[PDB]
DNA sequence: CTCAAGTACTTTTTCCGGTCATT
RNA sequence: UCGACCAGGA
DNA sequence: AAGTACTTGAG
């Protein structure tokens, strides 16, 4: 887990507080300067630029060199760097939000379009909530097209008293693809609202106003929905896929990044050198189209930005979009080790409780037992079975935290447990496993069973357990689960046990009965014309486990 | 400027030590810890006090290996230098450069050019010494110096002082 | 009423297929989308939508706008719905988790 | 309380807040016609004052927030003339417990 | 401060399944941890096994701190627990 | 690391304190009003050489005491007599501590707690920073010039004469060698 | 084998906490991260051989603390990072309720 | 979705349930408090049958030759007649019964007498009988006194809520107003004596085991309360499709997405 | 300056070998 | 060692 | 397909 020992003290997360990145702290967080769409390859030499893909940032190679930072790969996360982009450019998650923010606050001073003085105002501020409040006050401003100097007095409204100076109209602001086109006003003047605009006018919404809008003083002002400084993420996020030596091969967002920089780079020289003014515009918009496309590409407007393939490219939010996405895919459901899966198969000389393993799969699934002078000798003889015969074991975990693997150590016939020390063993008959038959719609779609290592490829099973997976054996297979700690061993004995799981409480009545052979069976055995003859009797009474042993 | 200050420590038992005589692991190894430390927020932990009512608290036990946390909240004697804090030193090092001065458990150097102009390095002398008009600056001589500044070397505290303003010097 | 109608509806859909559900869960989905003050639906738009925490909300559904706006309007999760442990790989607050295991010096020396 | 037959004008409507602590109270006769309450879905709620409502909150450990709320635009909060916070005690009958109650805070 | 004195505690003076399992486990995990014993391990090596004999003889020296909705919360011992399950 | 008593976190907030004198600005962690094991405020706790002498000495002494109970079932010649408490006590590896109480036994103004109680009921009457009124017990003043010149804290906190009055009862308070 | 969002469910219904746990962490992703106690961000440019730890921009060598969290959960913080967006992780509490 | 709704709802240890904002779903679980689990369907013989059958089973009349309990029943059978302080004890008694009767035909409207409620006292009585060899023949050992302030003492044991103060010991009254109907119904004097049989012996057995039986049966706080009501509705549904006016699988979405336009829209008027 | 209609957006059960191109 | 299509299992 | 959440447009 992570690796190594570390002095830091060990905490749980309590809280997460969101916010956004303010330019200053990009540039603070940020180890790399980031300048060239150049990866790596110094002009030929198979070692990275200092200018993109480890400029100082993350590793690559499996080197313990990473910035003198060491540890390396498994060690060291990524580390952050940082572009300064030539111009501001819209965030594409927040460009309604500006809109709406300059929907609310006069494009000229900055001040709240409505005041203290307007009573449906008053009620709007009102409001607890702070993404209610925001949507009361926009419905509220949208409407107001002037920066009000003066309003009529809470006592009489024939005497007016004055508010927030300036008149200025303001505009009727419209959404055209990545930009925000006004219109003020017989006939009306149109025209594009810059990012930099925007910008200075959001840099002078005061604190009362921004925060009576969505927004926090300290963790998101409405100035940081606008990108000047992009943070660069380190190859951990973005691998460079290498397929040999020569065949270099880098990631979708190491070419998109280094698409923005080819952007920028242009659109500063246009400006530190003769600047053509209309063609400022040009290299501008496309600086704008990157930073939104590398963050969205799923985006309402057409361009797909295809990579030249006919391939869209996969922005960082389609990264996270549920199932597959990181959120559901990978951290609500993951894929995990100490799992198996085969064939299930109707064993009625099982118990109820128990689950039949194939040796095969007995022999990798391992439950890691600390050497303890309870179980010291025992474990030895495992220990010296080795990985081959079924009691037996697969590795030895010293004290000193490095593993033994029995299967090829040339120590492998001696080691002298000491305690403390972890035998990962092979599963042996009675070990709490988690067995479940997929879709899984129920408490009961997972229980808790007793190993029993019998011979043949499949999960044998008893046949009235059979309804709460709802398990057929027309080559049906179900997954296995081998719990790792004696608590989470006692969870699955205590709780999940399929004993325990008898009587269901969606029913108020028990999921588990007789049924087929026995069922039909049992109904021919009862009825009054049966009778049973004494040799055949006893061997019936043999037969209960828990005979009393009278005839 | 040597404290009294209420502090706490978040020790990691191992279930190997849940046994009748725990508390004295704890106290004994809340004093490994924290005993002779130097941190730049507390300065010098030096001692201790009251052994016999250390607060252990209920300890919690860690989910997935039942290692126990306790916040063994105590009392200590600290030692914190200050800027402008005047304090009075044995010497300890002597050189062209100037001399280190022990001030408890922390020295503090003062620099050839932090002493009075008629005050000059002597060389030739087994110990080399620091000497005036009147004075005479040695290896076991006693000082009176002001803290001019502080800076946290690990664990320990290193100053710079002088002896060029008044009241100050040798004693 | 409302709850009383919504129940009576809920209870007939299982009804309908012979299939019995003991009333609790039926009660507790009815009582659900009713606490709010009104008919909050089963979906994005509903529940989806309420006072949770980010990451919890963001799990299903509407994902990277949820995130996006914790963001700007600056949201703090208290790191106490289920969803949220799972993501952060901590022990849920969740049933053998709903409390806390403490070991008493005073019962320990009392043990020997 | 104000029962009108089919209108107030939006002009006359607007002057319900002019005369605090005082409060006005709308209400259209065909609404009126039958009794909501009476009937059979509707359960007993009950007004509680501020010490009965100061209690409750003490003895569940509840914030305001915490508490199911009742709409103030709800037929039954207009009935009993409910304002924003004031807390109603829903007693209800259960299939399982026999009486079940609970309560809820006004919007 | 949030913590209900013994005298004013109101949760069920009875174990939780929850309550038991984690008692259970955690007692397991440490008799397999090289924990110190305080029963007679009478021919006894399972750890659950072990932690079962400490907990019917009422021998574990651990506290369940039950936390409230609020934050305040009831600390009741092994030894306090009712165990009828 | 060792945990403070006073817990104003600084949320997102970089901005660090400012510098440290005897403008008295001490730390954040050393300020005049801080926070007591019952979680009361009490008044910070300075010592002066030979106040802090026989605090670390009744420690460590009733630690020895704790160790023996446990373990059932003259200035020139004081140095070597905490030298032998120490390697009873303490874990050796503590040389801060030896150090420390060194300088302590051969730079105190007042051996015995008769003398030393008697120097903090005189000082803690002035309404000085315990700092000011440590220092005062700690560094030997002869005129309210030296002692206002050393403790530049003091200046207008004390008239001339009293700050005086106080530094030459201090010394007929010292004790011999 | 895929651990799904289903399996997850019921593991919550069974109340098995410390198990799900040890299902989504021990068994899979589980990784250490040094997190800064300031602003709450996997920063902290932490040399172990050396012991050295500092989050450079808080300036802060001392208030760092060690977390276990999901590999895809540091990658996820990281990818949300990239998105201009902030997810402070921090160990203490502050609202309370 | 029914999962995503529900999976942070849980009981806390205050019976209360709630979500991760410690906002209150249910004050009790399920009404009652009770685990699912521990729940079989129980008739209430004080609902139905005729007002006259009702008399004859619970009424016991002290004071009048042929409405007393026989001594054949009892040993205090013979001086027990007249006893007008024990009338007033059996008067309490019935008056409580016909206050049941009435209170449950107010609850279930159509006189459906057949309930899922816990610990299933039928069981209980029926062991009591095979335990002690309850010979139908001899008359019991017990008194007015013992059945009536028995039952009476035994109410006040069957706790789920704790709670010192008069909200939550009101709460704790309401949680059982209908498990003690049932309790009553079948513990009345008469029943006791005249069809039970019960010697005072057996009498204190099915009366711990009732107390034992209810207090096991209450809901256990961490119970995952949201995520088990989702996965009972969701796995009847996900079955009643997979297996070979608007109803079914379409009335159930329309109902979990609150739509407003539902297909059939109908209005029952009596 | 109200409210009808057109505008766009976002969901769609769970687990479990071959062939293609290109990384 | 990368992920897209197609074909399948309960 | 069915909400939502807006613009766009008539009287
Ligand atoms: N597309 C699908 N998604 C999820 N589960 C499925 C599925 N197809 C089949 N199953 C699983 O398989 C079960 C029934 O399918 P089968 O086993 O193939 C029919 P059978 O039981 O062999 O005979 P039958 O046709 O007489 O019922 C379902 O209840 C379900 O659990
Ligand atoms: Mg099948
Ligand atoms: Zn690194
Ligand atoms: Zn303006
Ligand atoms: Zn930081």
């Amino acid at each position: 887990v992570g690796q190594q020992y570390s002095s830091a003290p060990l905490r749980t997360v309590k809280e997460v507080q969101f916010g956004l990145f303010s330019p200053e702290e990009v540039r603070a967080i940020s180890v790399a300067k980031i300048r060239f769409p150049e990866t790596m390859d110094e002009t030929q030499t198979r070692a990275k630029i200092g200018g993109l893909n480890d400029p100082r940032l993350g590793s690559i190679d499996r080197n313990l060199k990473c910035q003198t930072c060491q540890e390396g790969m498994n060690e060291c996360p990524g580390h952050f760097g940082h572009i300064d982009l030539a111009k501001p450019v819209f965030h594409v998650g927040f460009i309604a939000k500006i809109k709406k923010v300059c929907e609310c606050v006069c494009m000229h001073c900055g001040k709240l379009l409505l005041d203290e003085h307007n009573e449906l105002m008053r009620q709007a501020l009102a409001i607890k909530d702070s993404k209610k409040r925001f949507a009361a006050i926009w419905t509220l401003c949208k409407t107001k097209m002037v920066c009000e100097t003066d309003v009529p007095s809470e006592d009489d409204p024939t005497q007016l008293v004055s508010r927030g100076g300036c008149g200025n109209t303001q505009p009727t602001i419209r959404k055209d693809g990545l930009k925000l086109v006004g219109s003020w006003k017989d006939e009306p003047e149109l025209r594009v609202l810059s990012t930099e605009e925007i910008l200075n006018i959001f840099k002078h919404i005061s604190v009362k106003d921004f925060t009576s809008l969505g927004f926090n003083e300290v963790f998101s002002r409405p100035e940081w929905m606008i990108l000047t400084c992009l943070p660069v993420p380190p190859p951990p996020v973005r691998p460079s896929i290498s397929f040999n030596e020569s065949q270099r091969g880098e990631d979708d967002l190491t070419f998109k990044l280094a698409d923005i920089l080819k952007a920028n780079i242009s659109l500063e020289t246009l400006e530190h050198n003769g600047a053509p003014h209309h063609a400022i515009e040009e290299a501008e918009s496309l600086l704008q189209f990157h930073v939104a496309t590398y963050m969205d590409n799923d985006i309402a407007g057409q361009p797909q930005a295809l990579q030249k393939s006919g391939r869209p490219v996969k922005s960082i939010r389609a990264r996270l979009k549920g199932k597959e996405g990181r959120i559901r895919g990978n951290l609500m459901g993951k894929r995990v080790d100490f799992s198996a899966r085969t064939v299930i198969s109707g064993d009625p000389n099982l118990e109820l409780d128990q689950v039949g393993v194939p040796k095969s799969i007995a022999k990798t699934l391992t439950y890691p037992e600390v050497v303890t002078p309870y179980n010291i000798d025992r474990l030895t003889q495992l220990v010296r079975n080795g990985p081959n015969e079924h009691p037996g074991a697969k590795y030895v975990i010293r004290d000193s935290g490095d593993r033994i693997d029995l299967r090829y150590s040339k120590r492998a016939g001696d080691i002298q447990l000491q305690y403390g020390w972890k035998v990962e063993r092979h599963i042996m008959d009675n070990d709490p496993v988690l067995f479940n038959r997929q879709p899984s719609l129920h408490k009961m779609s997972m229980m808790a069973h007793r190993v029993k290592v019998i011979p043949y490829s499949t999960f044998r099973l008893n046949l009235s357990v059979t309804s709460p997976y709802n398990a057929d054996f027309d080559g049906d297979e179900m997954n296995l689960h081998v719990p790792q700690s004696e608590e989470t061993r006692a969870e699955l004995s205590q709780l999940c046990a399929v004993p325990l799981q008898i009587v269901s409480p969606q029913s108020n009545k028990p999921c588990m009965g007789i049924v087929q052979d026995t069922l039909c069976g049992i109904r021919k055995l009862t009825l009054r014309d049966t009778f049973i003859e004494l040799d055949q009797v006893l061997n019936m009474l043999y037969w209960v486990p828990d005979w009393d042993g009278v005839i | 400027m040597f404290f009294i200050k209420d502090l706490s420590l978040n020790i990691t038992l191992h279930p190997s030590f849940f046994g009748p005589r725990m508390k004295q692991y704890l106290k004994t190894k809340l004093l490994e810890e924290v005993e002779g430390s130097c941190t730049g927020k507390f300065g010098y932990i030096l001692c201790v006090l009251d052994y016999d009512n250390i607060d252990i608290q209920r300890g919690r036990i860690l989910p997935t290996d039942g290692s126990a946390e306790f916040n063994v909240k105590y009392r200590a004697v600290v030692f914190k230098p200050f800027k402008g804090e005047v304090v009075d030193g044995t010497v300890v090092s002597c050189s062209q450069h100037g001399f280190e001065v022990q001030v408890g458990p922390m020295k503090v150097f003062v620099t050839k050019h932090l002493m009075p102009q008629d005050l000059t390095f002597n060389a030739g002398s087994n110990p080399p010494s620091y000497q005036s008009s009147e004075d005479v600056i040695t290896i076991k001589s006693r000082i009176r110096v002001k803290i001019e500044g502080c800076i946290s070397q690990v664990s320990s505290i290193h100053a710079i002082g002088s002896i060029k303003e008044d009241y100050l010097g040798a004693i | 009423a409302g709850r009383a109608a919504l129940y009576k509806e809920v209870y007939n859909v299982i009804a309908s297929d012979g299939s019995y559900v003991n009333y609790r869960h039926m009660a507790l989905l009815v009582d659900v989308m009713t606490t709010q003050g009104g008919l909050t639906s089963v979906t994005r738009h509903g529940f989806n939508r309420s006072n949770t925490g980010a990451l919890m909300r963001c799990s299903f559904e509407e994902t990277v706008e949820i995130l996006f706006e914790a963001g700007a309007s600056a949201e703090l999760d208290d790191c106490r719905g289920v969803s949220e442990n799972v993501i952060l790989g901590q022990m849920a607050p969740i049933g053998t988790g709903a409390f806390d295991v403490m070991i008493d010096e005073e019962s320990l020396v009392k043990y020997m | 309380i104000f029962v009108y037959q089919n209108n107030i004008t939006p002009s006359a409507m607007k002057l319900v807040p002019s005369i605090p602590p005082a409060t006005i109270e709308t209400f259209n006769e065909a609404a009126l016609v039958v009794n909501i309450t009476h009937h059979e879905l509707v359960p007993k709620h009950i007004r509680l004052s501020s010490d009965e409502k100061r209690e409750l909150l003490k003895r569940y450990r509840l914030k305001e927030s915490q508490l199911p709320r009742i709409q103030r635009a709800d037929p039954v909060a207009l009935y009993l003339g409910l304002k924003r916070g004031e807390v109603v005690k829903i007693i209800r009958k259960s299939e399982t417990s026999g009486r079940y109650a609970s309560y809820r805070i006004c919007m | 401060e949030k913590a209900i004195p013994k005298d004013q505690r109101a949760t069920t003076p009875y174990m939780t399944k929850y309550e038991r399992a984690r008692i259970l486990g955690t007692r397991a995990l440490q008799i397999s941890m090289n924990a110190p014993v305080f029963v007679d391990l009478e021919g006894e090596t399972d750890p659950l096994r072990i932690a079962m004999k400490e907990l019917a003889e009422k021998k574990i020296p651990l506290v369940i701190r039950r936390y409230l909705p609020d934050g305040s919360f009831e600390d009741w011992s092994v030894e306090e627990l009712i165990v009828d399950l | 690391s060792t945990s403070t008593f006073q817990t104003r976190r600084r949320r997102l907030k970089k901005v660090e304190e400012e510098e440290n004198a005897a403008t008295l600005q001490l730390g954040q962690e050393f300020q005049l009003k801080q926070i007591n094991h019952q979680g009361e405020e009490e008044e910070l706790i300075a010592l002066n050489l030979s106040e802090a002498r026989l605090v670390i000495k009744e420690a460590l002494v009733e630690r020895r005491r704790a160790f023996k109970r446990s373990q059932k079932k003259t200035r020139e010649k004081e140095l070597e007599s905490i030298d032998v408490l120490l390697e009873q006590t303490t874990g050796g590896n503590n040389k801060d501590l030896k150090n420390t109480m060194q300088y302590l036994t051969n730079f105190s103004r007042f051996r015995d707690q008769e003398t030393v109680g008697a120097v903090i009921q005189l000082l803690k009457s002035t309404g000085l920073h315990p700092f000011e009124v440590a220092q005062l017990g700690s560094l030997a003043c002869d005129t309210a010039d030296e002692a206002k010149t050393l403790i530049p804290s003091l200046n207008n906190k004390i008239s001339d004469d009293e700050l005086e009055r106080i530094l030459k009862e201090l010394s007929n308070l010292e004790t011999l060698y | 084998l895929r651990f799904g969002e289903m399996e997850r469910d019921c593991m919550i219904a069974h109340g098995a906490a410390s198990f799900l746990k040890e299902r989504l962490m021990e068994a899979s992703d589980a990784f250490r991260v040094h997190i800064c106690g300031i602003c709450g961000l996997m920063t902290v440019i932490a040399k172990l051989n050396h012991n050295q730890f500092e989050c450079k921009g808080c300036d802060n060598k001392i208030d760092i603390y060690q977390i276990h969290i999901p590999y895809a959960a540091k990658l996820l913080f990281q990818e949300l990072m990239a998105m201009n967006i902030t997810p402070r992780l921090y160990t203490d509490r502050s609202r309370d309720f | 979705r029914l999962v995503k709704a529900l999976e942070d709802i849980m009981v806390h240890y205050d019976n209360t349930t709630r979500n991760s904002l410690g906002n209150v779903i249910q004050f009790i679980y399920g009404e009652d408090g009770m685990d699912a689990a521990h729940i079989e369907k129980q008739s209430l013989d004080t609902i139905g049958g005729s007002d006259a059958a009702f008399e004859k089973r619970y009424r016991v009349d002290l004071l009048n030759t042929d409405h007393t309990l026989d001594p054949s029943l009892l040993e205090s059978g013979s001086e027990i007649l007249g006893d007008l302080k024990l009338q007033v004890l059996l008067d309490e008694e019935y008056k409580q019964l016909v206050k049941d009767r009435k209170f449950l035909r107010e609850v279930f409207v159509d006189g459906e007498a057949n309930w899922p409620l816990p610990v299933n006292i039928r069981r209980i009585i029926q062991n009591a009988q095979q335990t002690f060899h309850i010979d139908h023949t001899k008359p019991s050992d017990l008194t007015i006194k013992d059945i009536v302030l028995g039952v009476k003492d035994l109410q006040e044991n069957l706790l789920v809520l704790r709670g010192k103060n008069e909200i939550i010991q009101n709460a704790q009254r309401d949680a059982v107003t209908l498990f003690c109907c049932l309790l009553r119904s079948r513990l009345a004097t008469r029943r006791v004596l005249q069809e039970y049989r019960l010697t005072k012996q057996a009498f204190d057995w099915v009366l711990s085991n009732i107390e034992a039986q209810f207090l096991r049966s209450v809901v256990h706080p961490g119970e995952m309360v949201g995520v088990l009501a989702a996965q009972s509705i969701g796995e009847p549904a996900t079955q009643m499709t997979l297996n070979t006016v608007t109803s079914g699988v379409p009335r159930l979405k329309e109902i979990l997405n609150v739509a407003k336009n539902m297909k059939t829209p109908s209005l029952t008027v009596y």
